[PDB]
RNA sequence: UCGCCCCUGAA
RNA sequence: GGCCGGGAACUCAAAGGAGACUGCCAGUGAUAAACUGGAGGAAGGUGGGGAUGACGUCAAGUCAUCAUGGCCCUUACGACCAGGGCUACACACGUGCUACAAUGGCGCAUACAAAGAGAAGCGACCUCGCGAGAGCAAGCGGACCUCAUAAAGUGCGUCGUAGUCCGGAUUGGAGUCUGCAACUCGACUCCAUGAAGUCGGAAUCGCUAGUAAUCGUGGAUCAGAAUGCCACGGUGAAUACGU
RNA sequence: AGAACCUUACCUGGUCUUGACAUCCACGGAAGUUUUCAGAGAUGAGAAUGUGCCUUCGGGAACCGUGAGACAGGUGCUGCAU
């Protein structure tokens, strides 16, 4: 048994383990900082603001365990998994997720290679006349 | 088979099929489609004889689609035979009559005890 | 492949069951293989060269039902257009048509 | 040569060669179909007729062609540019 | 210095400037450099009163430049002088590689233009 | 071609396989061609009943 | 032919201005779909704006774009009456994109080191129209605004003007344009 | 984590066939055993081929296959005198792979 | 409105 | 250190279900279908992707995968072997790949993958080798172990717009491996040599989103040869008035 | 779906002719095992060794070589016979 709220994290290959545990501290990933998990990057800095939208750390601290898939696809898992964990509250927190998007899997995830096609949808050059 | 040595005794081409989808309509069968290659009568053309009776959806995904082949080898060249029966229509042969297994409906999943 | 290729191939793996034993530690590690003992001798010379086609260098695989080394499945012992044929009955079983 | 693992093949078809002509010397250009040949300096001096599948060839081997397969240093197809042949080769 | 070879560019790290005094290329650079305790973050619009000496020093403890240049071909043209296959097809100008004749070559024979079939 | 047969599946969880068997690792090719061979003898060697189809299971 | 709307994108905002305006002026300057290496040439940039002369941070983009961006732009289609190309009056959505676009393509006739170099200092000239990306402006709107023949094709289009109540001279078009 | 001591590789292609065969036997692994282990899927061990469809020319297209190899375990726990029963003697093959050892 | 031709045969 | 016990909650696997149907709300639409917004929901309006590729036409291709009517060869056109040729070559065309650089190169340190593969195999460990690799050897037919160290990316060091610190062709010498043996006609490595090219006319082609772009990874074939094919993930757009 | 030889159909040379690969008929020998020479090997000629399955003990069965034909083989030619 938990002790936790949890909401499910599942986004491009990433998926997460992401736990609420009561009162205000500091949001904890895989025992280091938001920051330190996904480092110095530019890309980071950018993805740390949909969290900030919703709301993190004010009078929460977490305990998160993404494994797998990308560094985006891993925090966009984290963006889903909070969510999850906020809409059960109240759903006028739901309504204000689903408008903005970040509690809606986004299903757009790496479409196979089919034969005849030089990519997932790029094809072979003509110039043959 | 049956027609295929029928016409290895030099006896029915075009006909063949005919009696032999009276036959299978009769009793048996919901639609067949025969395919039988025109070779008949020492004519030396590529041809299609395509006849069918009751209908076979080649696309149905609950049916038990039937498809073998024979081939004469005729002193006309060679007989190409294809049958195709359409023998179920709703229910299948393997997407029914079957069991799976887990939803085993136990909220107790079993672990190994003591503490050490 | 024509049956007279195929027959060709049959013949050099009977000599691999004549030319493999201690013949064949003796063509692979003994006396090559990064060096040898302290071989690299006359010994060696003639005992690996005669038997020119025990050799699986000398083999290219092919199907034994229908031949040709090329559009070979060695994993599962099949050949081009013998695979689609079979398959479609369940004459190879599980196999099946991409649906992922 | 172009790459050797570690070193050269001595060669079966040159051994029987190298045998008899320390007790004869050469008595016609050596026949040898094999191009695997490498020879020793003991071996040089010698116009070994390495085949191309056209004729066996003589080569007056030489030092640098100790450690040296002989195919290398005999004609290994026929070949013409557009142009004959006594100041040129395209062989 | 003048050194053993030509002299010396500026502006440049002491690695870099050295691939450009030839018969010394990217790694036999800084491993004269690694050698005498020489430093390859600096210039030799840097260089001091130290690096200097063994620049001269060290330079001619190898066969570089013209001396190389010379030995080097001289067995491109051994190799010409017994008939070989990799000999002759140098004066014809062509690979003694896998490399195609066909379509490629076109390094061997220059630039491509239309001429002879 | 005109016609590309379709009974890839048709045959697959539709309808049953006519020759179930499984085989391990290096077991894959004899399986297959052992099989095969068999029926070509067998199926030429009756002919005085009617064939629905031979199947085998291993 | 073309069946419903088009798509929309959502994009993030930036962490340094929380817009998706100027997030789309990271895409402008993504090369090899790299948002990574695009976001560091931007705030680079930035800075060089923010020294060499005056403005905000919102007017060191925005401003200097703002006359980069013209109202018109000329298109294609063959078809004109007079085999004519049509000026179309550009949606303010398309306005962004056109004088956006050009900067960076202003950053690929300079070679004045880096590349957040060039677009700053070519953005500081942008915004008094003494640049060379704001000179690209003056070929499209010149053009546009000096010669006009409207998006009527003239034949056909006189036809059903005619039909309608009696006219030669431009209205709306009752018959086809086919 | 908890270890087995008895474990069973039931291994078939199809999914129609190997959870036919699992629940015939993981019925009697019940009593069978001082505890029950019930049946770990495991992750597929997956093949997939694709073969040129026509004996001459032609890339555009080729026959697309897969060929999922399921490893189903059985599985019980705690050897007793009547692990040799549901093991071999109320498991057999019939094109389905039965692992006859506690591996 | 933007000219613009030319194409041996039996399935 | 999921490294050990414990806990099966959670992710995960993958078998089985729940679900989406213009089903519901409003308008529009003949009160018809439907269309447009809305709600609920993970998702709305063939949800996305596969399988699905009709009856046919092209006497289209394929007697060389295989089958087969006729024809021809019969101390052979058959059969077997050693060598050579398939990788010629003065060129042309088609399809790819790699560059022409600082959004980058090189040096340092550093972030996370997925999906497959494997006892003619991959091979940790430890030892040596500049390296490729070799020796020593555990493990593994496996959510075990190994291939595997993901790479772009990122934080720093530098270089400064030079045909160069860009780029990498060519050749030589020295080595490696897999093989009976690597000479035409194997791949890898080492050092040297260091190319053309400063971003390509006329023209022509692909692509409306996880697509394009770009970066790696794996697989089959394979004793031993991927810029190919086939498959897997990472990062990840611009634009669409309008026909 | 990787062409070092082989692959390979192609060439040049070596070599065989009911045959490398099939059945049947007749004969002998069970097939093989380890080694020698010549040759490029293909092979050709040996030197020793093996006597399983059945037997009437010869003979056969698998199988090997040779002989003889009926044949065999052909990625040889026609996709305007299929």
């Amino acid at each position: 048994a938990e002790n936790q709220y949890y909401g499910t994290g599942r986004r491009k290959s990433s998926a997460a383990r992401v736990f609420i545990k009561p009162g205000n501290g500091k949001i904890v990933i895989n025992q280091r900082s938001l920051e330190q998990y996904f480092g110095r990057e530019t890309a980071r800095m950018v993805v740390r603001q949909p969290l900030e939208l919703v709301d993190m750390v004010e009078k929460l601290d977490l305990y998160i365990t993404v494994k797998g898939g990308g560094i985006s696809g891993q925090a966009g898992a984290i963006r889903h998994g909070i969510t999850r964990a906020l809409m059960e509250y109240d759903e006028s927190l739901r309504s204000e997720l689903r408008k903005a998007g970040f509690v809606t899997r986004d299903a757009r995830q790496v479409e196979r290679k089919k034969v005849g096609l030089r990519k997932a949808r790029r094809r072979p050059q003509f110039s043959k006349r | 088979d049956s027609i295929t040595s029928q016409l290895e005794r030099r006896v029915m081409f075009r006909r063949a099929m005919k009696r032999a989808v009276q036959n299978a309509m009769r009793l048996g069968a919901k639609g067949i489609k025969v395919e039988v290659s025109g070779r008949l009568g020492g004519a030396e053309i590529a041809r299609t004889e395509w006849y069918r009776e009751g209908r076979v959806p080649l696309h149905t995904l609950r049916a038990d689609i039937d498809y073998n082949t024979s081939e004469a080898h005729t002193t006309y060249g060679v007989i190409g035979v294809k049958v195709w029966i359409f023998k179920g229509e709703i229910l299948g042969g393997m997407a029914a009559v079957e069991q799976p297994e887990k939803p085993a409906a136990q909220p107790k999943k079993q672990q190994r005890k003591g503490r050490k | 492949a024509k049956q007279s290729m195929k027959a060709r191939e049959v013949k050099r793996v009977a000599l691999a069951d004549k030319y493999f034993a201690k013949r064949a530690e003796l063509k692979a590690i003994i006396s090559d293989v990064n060096a040898s003992d302290e071989d690299r001798w006359n010994a060696v010379l003639k005992l690996q060269t005669l038997p020119r086609d025990s050799s699986p260098s000398r083999q290219r695989n092919r199907c034994r039902q229908t031949g040709r080394p090329h559009g070979f499945l060695r994993k599962f012992g099949l050949s081009r257009i013998k695979v689609r044929e079979a398959a479609m009955r369940g004459e190879i079983p599980g196999l099946k048509k991409a649906s992922w | 040569p172009r790459s050797l693992k570690k070193g050269p093949f001595i060669d079966l078809h040159l051994l029987k060669k190298v045998e008899k002509a320390v007790e004869s010397g050469d008595k016609k250009p050596l026949r040898t179909w094999s191009r695997r040949s490498t020879i020793f300096p003991n071996m040089i001096g010698l116009t070994i007729a390495v085949h191309n599948g056209r004729q066996h060839v003589p080569v007056f081997v030489t030092d640098e062609m100790v450690g040296h397969k002989l195919g290398e240093f005999a004609p290994t197809r026929t070949y013409r540019g557009h142009a004959a042949d006594k100041k040129a080769k395209k062989k | 210095a003048r050194i053993a070879g030509i002299n010396i560019p500026d502006h440049k790290h002491a690695v870099i400037a050295l691939t450009s005094i030839y018969g010394v290329g990217k790694t036999r650079s800084k491993a004269i450099l690694a050698a005498a305790g020489i430093a390859e973050d600096v210039k030799i619009s840097e260089l001091s009163e130290g690096q200097i000496d063994t620049l001269r020093d060290e330079v001619a403890k190898f066969v570089v430049e013209g001396d190389l240049r010379r030995e080097i071909s001289m067995s491109i043209k051994r190799l010409m002088d017994l008939g070989c296959y990799r000999g002759l097809r140098h004066r014809r100008g062509l690979p003694v590689r896998g490399q195609r004749t066909k379509t490629n070559a076109r390094t061997r024979k220059g630039p491509r233009k239309p001429i002879k079939k | 071609g005109q016609k590309v047969h379709p009974n890839g599946i048709r045959l697959g969880i539709v309808k049953p396989w006519n020759s179930t068997w499984f085989a391990n690792t290096k077991e894959f090719a004899d399986n297959l061609d052992s099989d095969f061979k068999v029926r070509q003898y067998l199926t030429k060697e009756l002919a005085k009943a009617s064939v629905s189809r031979i199947v085998i299971e291993r | 032919p073309r069946r419903r709307v088009i798509g929309q994108r959502k994009i993030l905002p930036d962490p340094k201005f929380g817009s998706e305006l100027l997030a789309k002026f990271v895409n402008i300057l993504m090369v090899d779909g790299k948002k990574s290496t695009a976001e560091s040439i931007v705030y680079s940039a930035l800075e060089t704006l923010a020294q060499r002369s005056g403005k905000s941070e919102l007017e060191a983009f925005e401003v200097a774009l703002e006359n980069v961006r013209p109202t018109v732009e000329v298109k294609s289609r063959r078809v004109g009456g007079s085999t004519y190309q049509v000026p179309v009056e550009v949606r303010p959505v398309r306005r962004n994109a056109l004088a956006m676009r050009w900067i960076v393509e202003a950053a690929r006739k300079r070679g004045d080191k880096s590349m957040a170099l060039r677009l700053a200092n070519e953005l500081s000239d942008a915004a008094e129209n003494k640049g060379t990306a704001v000179k690209k402006r003056e070929d499209v709107h010149r053009m546009a605004e000096a010669n006009k023949a409207f998006a009527h094709y003239r034949w056909l289009s006189l036809r059903s003007f005619s039909h309608q109540a009696g006219a030669s001279s431009k209205q709306p078009a009752l018959g086809y344009l086919n | 984590m908890q270890n087995q001591r008895i474990r069973i590789r039931l291994k078939a292609f199809d999914h129609r066939l190997i959870d036919q065969a699992t629940a015939e036997i993981v019925e009697t692994a019940k009593r069978t055993g001082a505890q029950v282990r019930g049946p770990i899927p495991l992750p597929t061990r997956k093949e997939r081929f694709t073969v040129l469809i026509s004996p001459h020319v032609n890339k555009d297209a080729r026959d697309q296959y897969e060929i999922r190899t399921h490893l189903r375990l059985v599985d019980i726990v705690e050897p007793t005198e009547k692990t040799v029963d549901a093991l071999m003697r109320l498991d057999l093959a019939a094109g389905v792979d039965v692992q006859i050892s506690l591996g």
